């Protein structure tokens, strides 16, 4: 009976073998049948510095202990001898004690500590985004087309574009609308990858970035006591977690019903609460929202406390922050119909538009995000795109070469 | 095991006039291939010269301890740890409360054994009392004995203050009691020191105000209601 | 039915002892001798105890005691068992010996302990 201690990579282990008599074979057979390690892993020897290698070439490089054949009796082997023995892959070697971690003493908490850990609920007064400025020509087309091809009932949705100031005022310059389906109560947006890199790369080219997304209540959404439904503040909430801009507006086209029992449609723009966004953002609210759910209150998967009562479900207005509208006439026209509606735009309309402003300079014909986005469908995203949407920005003369394409493929070739 | 990805940096106090570079000087020739066994968060002192430069082992791999091989790939990872880590020196331990040898004893058999060894209560069948009621002349070191005896044991802490409570406008004590309660309960096992309850539940006759008066009553419904037997 | 409860019956409403509202008022009083050793009977009825056990003499010995002290004194007895038993339990070892957590038992000197406490 002898103990012989086993250093290995992962550390340190012992077994305990018949004696010394026995040659590195018995050993090695030892090894597997008590530390389950396999024969073809296994390498023994007394440098230390046979775990520093890295190949089982290396290993049997240490030809010490190597060769099974050497008897372990002519290496003075004794009562807690080392040796190094080195395997192919990392194991844990068993008999740990429980170790605690460094710091953890002392985990005093408190209602404060409480307070500012736990998620709350309020309605934020000021937002960032002082006032947000639409631009008149898109305004006026989104609004008839929601309320001629819609009648507000099917919802309709697009991101907002446009430039941000340095106190946070945002004035928009189009809208776009990615390829959606849309229903009574809910707007699933399938994006594309390719159209939203060139939205992207007209932006740039345009001097600005998103500063927004807008959609319109149907007039059902519109009868019931809510702002936006929990379906509407988790779509703005995720593309504001998505946009990097604090100056994020939500805005929501209404048919709001007069006294007189007119019917005027309104743009209600919000800024949503940081609240929401630090809600989103930790993935508290739940994005599987059913039939059954109240679209009054937000759906969220911890309780949160709103304001001072303490519910899970959150209404939709204590993420809302009031901003004031302001219209405005910027350097792009939106007379050209808005992508992946319903009325999908083709050659035709495109010469449709450009006839209808045929008298307007060439630099204003063009001076469209929807033109600009289906000349991109034909051009490089990467080159030509931003630097057409420079030239609309500037109202620079349009190089040749851009106008001639434009006319040869708005003319059918 | 033998750390890969592990972090060594030093401290503020030792690099005040340092003799230059700490990489070549002080940690690799002292640490390469020595095989010194190394735990997260030691304060150990080396010196590469008459400068002695102590470091605090910020992040090791693995987390726990390992040994500073040559794989490790660490250099002086610029940031010196300032003293301000010293300054929360492990809070208060047992030795900080000294003079009350027989009280700190009953608290210890109130608090401590039921929360490390429920074994020996489901054996005899005893239902263990959970309120204790501290009380002796102001500044006699009743919140340290509390501290010592709550952050010895390593179980969970919530340090409600009397004041702090009843600082916050009506109709929010209520609701922070209630989720101070349910936080605490759902991290067994648990202790709630309410310090200076005194001023949270004064004697009604001496009162009579209607906020008081229902700020008492959610504080004794709460308290009835720690029959949960959830090591609160 | 209504069924109120309180501690001095001349502290309540003066106008609620009319008749037709609470016109039944029953004295919950201090147990006597048996009382208390029934309610002791009750009590210990989970605890392991050992034989020597004078219930007898404990409810004697107790005067002016409620139902609510009787239970304090019972769990006061099962403490002093176990803190007389802590000289030979160790507390960083979680793993307490098996026979040793079957081998610990109340008795009267115990109980008689408690009652002094
Ligand atoms: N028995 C004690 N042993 C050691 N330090 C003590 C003791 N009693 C008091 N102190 C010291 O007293 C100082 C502050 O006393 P502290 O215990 O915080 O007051 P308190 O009695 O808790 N106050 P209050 O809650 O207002 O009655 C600390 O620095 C403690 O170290
Ligand atoms: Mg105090």
């Amino acid at each position: 009976m002898m103990m012989l201690r086993i250093r290995s990579r992962d550390g340190l282990e012992r077994v305990t073998a018949e004696g010394a008599h026995i040659t590195v074979s018995q050993l090695k057979t030892l090894i597997a049948d008590q530390l389950q390690i396999p024969l073809h892993k296994q390498t023994l020897s007394t440098n230390r510095d046979l775990l520093l290698a890295k190949t089982p070439a290396d290993l049997l490089a240490f030809t010490d202990l190597t060769d099974p054949n050497l008897p372990l009796s002519s290496l003075n082997l004794g009562h807690g001898s080392m040796l190094y023995l080195a395997y192919d892959g990392e194991r844990s070697i068993p008999g740990a004690p429980p170790v605690t971690p460094a710091g953890s003493f002392g985990r005093k908490m408190t209602v404060d500590d409480l307070i500012a850990r736990q998620m709350r609920v309020t309605r934020q007064e000021t937002s960032h985004c002082d006032s947000v400025s639409f631009d008149r020509d898109a305004a006026n087309a989104f609004q008839h087309y929601v309320n001629e091809s819609l009648a507000f009932a099917v919802k309709r949705g697009g991101f907002m574009y446009g430039t941000v100031t340095e106190e946070g005022q945002v004035e928009v310059d189009f809208i776009y609308e990615p390829p959606q389906q849309g229903t009574e109560a809910n707007l699933i947006l399938m994006r594309d990858a390719d159209e939203e890199k060139r939205v992207d790369a007209i932006a740039m080219g345009l001097g600005m970035r998103r500063v927004g997304f807008i959609f319109n209540q149907t007039v059902v959404q519109d009868k019931t006591e809510y702002t936006l439904s929990n379906a509407e503040v988790l779509q703005a909430a995720e593309l504001h977690a998505e946009s990097e801009l604090k100056e994020w507006v939500t805005a929501v086209v209404k048919l709001e019903v007069n006294e007189d029992g007119g019917a005027d449609v309104h743009f209600e723009a919000f800024q949503m609460s940081d609240m929401c966004i630090r809600l989103f953002k930790e993935e508290w609210f739940e994005t599987e929202i059913m039939p059954d759910d109240d679209p009054k209150l937000s759906k969220m998967k911890k309780e949160v406390v709103v304001g001072v009562k303490d519910l899970k479900e959150v209404d939709n207005d204590f993420f809302l922050v009031l901003v004031r509208i302001l219209d405005h006439q910027g350097p792009l026209s939106s007379t050209f119909p808005i992508e992946n509606r319903s009325s999908r735009a083709t050659m035709r309309a495109l010469k449709t538009h450009l006839d209808r402003a045929k008298s307007l300079p060439l630099v204003k014909k063009m001076s469209d995000f929807h033109l600009l986005l289906f000349v991109a469908q034909f051009l490089d995203v990467s080159s030509d795109v931003p630097a057409l949407a420079e030239c609309v920005r500037l109202q620079s003369p349009v190089p040749e070469g851009y106008a001639l394409l434009i006319e040869s493929m708005a003319n059918t070739c | 095991k033998y750390g890969k990805r592990v972090h060594i940096l030093p401290v503020d106090d030792t690099v005040e006039g340092v003799t230059g570079n700490l990489f070549d000087a002080y940690l690799k020739p002292y640490f390469l291939e020595a095989y010194r066994p190394v735990r997260k968060g030691d304060l150990f002192l080396v010196r590469g010269g008459m400068r002695s430069v102590e470091f605090k082992v910020i992040e090791t791999d693995p987390a726990e301890y390992c040994v500073v091989a040559p794989d490790t790939e660490i250099f002086c990872e610029g940031e010196p740890v300032k003293r301000e880590d010293e300054e929360r020196l492990d809070d208060v331990g047992y030795d900080d409360v000294g003079g009350v040898r027989k009280q700190m004893a009953q608290i210890r058999e109130l608090v401590e054994l039921p929360l490390r060894h429920p074994q020996l209560f489901k054996s005899i069948g005893v239902k263990p009392p959970k309120g204790i009621l501290l009380y002796g002349p102001p500044g006699s070191g009743k919140t340290l004995i509390a501290r010592a005896v709550a952050n010895e044991t390593g179980a969970f802490f919530f340090c409600i203050n009397g004041p702090e409570i009843m600082s916050k406008l009506a109709g929010e004590s209520e609701s922070n009691l209630r989720k101070a309660f349910e936080e605490a309960e759902k991290n067994a096992p648990s202790i709630i020191f309410i310090d200076e309850i005194d001023s949270i539940a004064p004697k009604r006759e001496k009162t009579n105000g209607e906020v008081e008066r229902r700020i008492v009553s959610q504080l004794l419904t709460l308290m009835d209601g720690l029959k949960s037997r959830a090591h609160v | 039915i209504v069924m109120g409860a309180t501690n001095r019956p001349n502290s309540i409403d003066p106008a609620l002892r009319r008749f037709g509202r609470f016109d039944r008022e029953i004295d919950i009083g201090v147990p006597d001798e048996i009382g208390r050793l029934e309610v002791l009977r009750i009590h210990t009825k989970n605890m392991k105890l050992a034989e020597d056990v004078d219930l007898e003499r404990i409810s004697k010995d107790t005067h002016g005691y409620v139902g609510a002290d009787l239970a304090a004194l019972c769990t006061e007895a099962a403490l002093q068992c176990i803190r007389e038993k802590m000289d030979v339990i160790d507390l960083e070892d979680d793993s307490i010996d098996a026979e040793i957590l079957n081998s610990m038992a109340v008795t009267n000197e115990h109980f008689h302990t408690a009652l002094g406490n």
